[PDB]
């Protein structure tokens, strides 16, 4: 619809909104990670869990170097 | 006035707030740091209060400091900040002046918070020098000994020559610390505290003291690229700090092992000489470039320093600037 | 459904992996099936995490940093407006900080 639109809108501008709050902390996250873990914790998980995965993950560039 | 300042001691407070809290005494401040250099050297992600509390007994009862009020000396304890995985102890470091008086009314948290900055800031520095005159010790001590490796003499005298160079921006800083900015401002204070009739002339009095010394210190929202580029100096002096001995640990070894050939022998030292022939060049232009580096850094804060505030920041720049070297090499 | 799509993606993504008949691609989404299936983790707590941040803008100002505590401040409390939100914000605090430099060039 119109209305159903401005949501979209809506869900952009709080996503830019914590796409600064993610490059003011000097996090590896771009905007485009933080649409995957938010759509993650939409499901439900623990914030614990996926911190600690992504601090595996970054390590696999570090196992192929 | 009179039974605050009695049956509370209002102006005691006043004396330890400056002695300690803002780094006035320093026979307590320089131990301190010295008993404090292996623990916050060490990543700070580890560090809890318990272990800081114990060996600041210790450094208290050692010193003058042990000389006043226990209940003043009570108030003082140290606190730590929010930890980082990034964390190490000079980073993230606090005294904290804990209020059990009514006093607060006259000591209101804004100003507390402007003690932390003023703490946080004149903490830094005090590390960085401590490094700085280790390096200087380390010049005078290891330098006996590589009299007889004639090969690094050009690098070893360089280095000498940078140190210089340090010495006196880190020894003329420490001394506009020193002087007008906790000297002025502990006169006014100093004299319109202990003239006053009123309370609120007590308070406003406070209020310039802390206004005064957030403006001489570069603590402004506006002096904070001066700021950065008094970071950029304070950077160097680490980078020298690892160079300086990554000289050492390479060079002093080889004596040892030459040495030890010789118990052989009673080629090889050969190959250890023709080695240096190639790595003595690079660490030179190395140090060169660095040297070349740091000198231009500083000619441009000078540079800005000269047009900044009209009074008090000038007058850093006659005693930064005294022998006119600077603007004799632009 | 989604959710395993999403484990893909993240995998896929930092990792920098291009394939999936990759073993390691499959050790590491081995590893984030382990990793979700054992719960041995604290649950969050709101006024944690709002102490937390209080403390973060602390920080910035004992460091002289003033204006970027102030924009620090002012969008927390701006996301914080219209439970998703402390996770969202605990998973961002927790994921990285050695914050001594500026990295900020935006105020608009």
């Amino acid at each position: 619809a119109a209305a159903a639109a401005a949501n979209l809108n809506a869900v952009r501008e709080t996503m830019d909104v914590l796409l600064e709050i993610s490059r003011i902390l000097n996090t590896g996250l771009d905007m485009e990670t933080l649409s995957i873990c938010v759509r993650l914790c939409e499901q439900g998980i623990n914030p614990e869990a996926l911190s600690s995965v992504i601090k595996e993950l970054r390590k696999a560039t570090e196992a192929l170097k | 006035l009179d039974v605050l300042n009695k049956k509370y001691s209002l102006l005691d407070h006043m004396q330890a707030m400056r002695r300690y809290l803002l780094l006035g005494q320093g026979d307590f401040i320089r131990h301190l740091m010295d008993l404090l250099k292996p623990e916050l050297v060490r990543p700070a992600t580890t560090l809890y209060q318990h272990n800081l509390t114990g060996i600041l007994e210790t450094a208290v009862r050692a010193t003058n400091a042990q000389f006043d009020s226990p209940e003043i000396l009570r108030r003082l304890d140290v606190r730590l900040l929010e930890v980082s995985p990034g964390d190490t102890g000079w980073d993230v470091f606090s005294l904290d002046y804990h209020v059990d008086g009514p006093i607060a009314t006259v000591f209101t948290r804004e100003c507390m918070s402007h003690y932390l900055r003023v703490f946080n800031f004149l903490w830094r520095a005090k590390r960085m020098e401590y490094i700085l005159t280790d390096i200087r010790k380390g010049h005078m001590c290891n330098a006996k000994l590589l009299r007889n490796m004639p090969e690094f003499s050009g690098v070893l005298h360089q280095c000498h020559i940078l140190a210089s160079e340090m010495v006196h921006f880190i020894h003329q800083m420490q001394y506009y610390i020193t002087f007008e900015v906790l000297e002025c401002s502990w006169d006014e204070l100093w004299n319109k505290v202990q003239q006053a009739q009123d309370l609120d002339h007590i308070i406003a009095a406070h209020e310039v003291f802390l206004d005064t010394i957030i403006s001489r210190c570069l603590l402004d929202s506006d002096s904070r690229a001066l700021l950065n580029q008094l970071r950029a100096v304070f950077d160097q002096i680490i980078e020298l700090q690892n160079a300086q001995d990554a000289i050492y640990r390479a060079a002093l070894e080889e004596l040892q092992r030459r040495l030890q050939f010789e118990e052989k022998k009673k080629e090889e030292e050969n190959k250890r000489i023709g080695e240096f022939k190639e790595s003595i060049p690079k660490m030179c232009s190395q140090l060169r470039i660095l040297t070349h580096f740091y000198q231009g850094i500083v000619q441009q804060f000078l540079v800005l320093l000269t047009t900044s505030s009209d009074e008090s920041l000038r007058f850093l720049s006659f005693r930064l600037d005294f022998n006119e070297h600077y603007k004799a090499r632009e | 459904a989604q959710q395993e799509r999403d484990v893909r993606e993240l995998v896929r993504g930092v990792a920098g992996l291009q394939d999936e008949a990759d073993p390691n691609f499959q050790l590491a989404l081995n590893f984030a099936w382990s990793n979700f299936r054992f719960h041995r983790f604290l649950d969050v707590n709101s006024h944690k995490i709002e102490k937390t941040i209080e403390g973060i803008y602390e920080k910035f100002v004992i460091h002289s940093d003033l204006s970027k505590a102030a924009s620090w401040k002012r969008l927390t409390e701006e996301f914080l407006n219209a439970d998703a939100h402390y996770s969202i914000l605990s998973l961002l605090l927790c994921l990285s900080d050695s914050p001594s430099n500026s990295s900020y060039v935006e105020t608009p």
